[PDB]
């Protein structure tokens, strides 16, 4: 199958930015793409097919161009309106369509570090047998943040799950809370929880950790 | 709008509908593209005008797309599903009539396909306690693990409305156990922990559960 790979995973823009989007094919297509525009909650939106044709309507401050594997999508000036998440699509084969993995334009801002806090679980839910570790992200810009958990030095993998806000509609932040989740037979034999995060805003990667006894 | 989702068990069958009116379904490519909770558009399989029927690798053998030209209606389905099968829905064409074959300009609403075994069942409400490990420049963090629910919604208020500045409720993920879980958080001044109290209000009307839950500050 084809694999298209957008980037960037979050362009930052601004109203009267001229904003352009970069979808690459992992087999050539000839200009057998389409572009999409989705809101949140929403249907997805024909823009742009055989790489530069508008579907009719569609404003003409969007444009398209590239044949072959690599393609841009270019939003002249961007409009209040243009905040959204971007699609590409190939279809040079009749048999398999495959999508970009999206690209969501934002609110720029300026870079903000997220503040990383963690709490064990509480004594309350370890008498149900369970024992859920939370690591919060708070207020950080742009969204692409990694975290990672390990317990006792352990790359936890499969246990967890990530949730993110949407951008906050006044400070323009991002917010996200991992859980990691163990059984209270296990997490009672093990001794440090720790919560690594990756983020542009800082130097190098940050470490939130407790040891299970201590409070 | 689609139809024939909602909730299904894994091993169980759904059958989706897409009945259109705009156009006739039979003279032009009909498609089904789905896209799980916070993930993007994948392409599932597609019907064109002279019946010929391809499918994704992911859904090869347990999917059938076919549609009735009587009713003007597309159809999936869906067989031996899964719970990676969890996903929005949309039926798919073009209204255009050019010599393409592939883009879409006819999108319907979507629908919910939730994949679970689970029964319905109140959350357990846990307190996300503030404490140093909470606390920046004179601002702790605090909040209500809500855990292991089904179905959804949950709401979540903190101190029965009077506080919402500063509340992240963060949105519901499904477990791989089939089970709901969502965090709502709340950054209040540190002064504040010793001389005020913090509760987060959980109701889930499914199970007529509703929690109040006191989120008491750690001395560490």
């Amino acid at each position: 199958d084809i694999q298209m790979t957008q980037s960037p995973s979050t362009l930052s823009a601004s109203v009267g930015d001229r904003v352009t989007i970069t979808c690459r094919a992992s087999q050539s297509i000839s200009s057998w793409l389409a572009w999409y525009q989705q809101k949140p909650g929403k249907a997805p939106k024909l823009l742009i097919y055989d790489a530069s044709s508008l579907e009719s309507g569609v404003p003409s401050r969007f444009s398209g161009s590239g044949s072959g594997t690599e393609f841009t999508l270019t939003i002249s000036s961007l409009q209040p309106d243009d905040f959204a998440t971007y699609y590409c699509q190939q279809y040079n084969t009749y048999s398999w369509w495959t999508f970009g993995q999206g690209t969501k334009v934002d609110i720029k801002r300026t870079v903000a570090a997220p503040s990383v806090f963690i709490f064990p679980p509480s004594d309350e839910q370890l008498k149900s047998g369970t024992a859920s570790v939370v690591c919060l992200l708070n207020n950080f810009y742009p969204r692409e943040a990694k975290v990672q958990w390990k317990v006792d030095n352990a790359l936890q993998s499969g246990n967890s799950q990530e949730s993110v806000t949407e951008q906050d509609s006044k400070d323009s932040t991002y917010s996200l809370s991992s859980t990691l989740t163990l059984s209270k037979a296990d997490y009672e034999k093990h001794k440090v929880y720790a919560c690594e995060v990756t983020h542009q805003g800082l130097s190098s990667p940050v470490t939130k950790s407790f040891n299970r006894g201590e409070c | 709008v689609e139809s024939g989702g909602g909730l299904i068990q894994p091993g169980g069958s759904l059958r989706l509908s897409c009945a259109v009116s705009g156009f006739t379904v039979s003279s032009k490519y009909m498609t089904w593209v789905r896209q799980a909770p916070g993930k993007g558009l994948e392409w599932v399989s597609v019907i064109y005008g002279g019946g010929s029927t391809y499918y994704a690798d992911s859904v090869v053998g347990r999917f059938t797309i076919s549609r009735d030209n009587s009713k003007n209606t597309l159809y999936l389905q869906m067989n031996s599903l899964r719970a990676e099968d969890t996903a929005v829905y949309y039926c798919a064409s073009r209204l255009g009539v050019r010599a393409t074959t592939g883009d879409l300009d006819y999108w319907g609403q979507g629908t919910l396909v939730t994949v679970s075994s689970a029964s319905t069942k109140g959350p357990s409400v846990f307190p996300l306690a503030p404490s140093s490990k909470s606390t920046s420049g004179g601002t702790a963090a605090l909040g209500c693990l809500v855990k292991d629910y089904f179905p959804e919604p949950v709401t979540v208020s903190w101190n029965s409305g009077a506080l919402t500045s500063g509340v992240h409720t963060f949105p519901a993920v499904l477990q791989s156990s089939g089970l709901y879980s969502l965090s709502s958080v709340v950054t209040v001044p540190s002064s504040s922990l010793g001389t005020q109290t913090y509760i987060c209000n959980v109701n889930h009307k499914p199970s007529n559960t509703k929690v109040d839950k006191r989120v008491e500050p750690k001395s560490c």
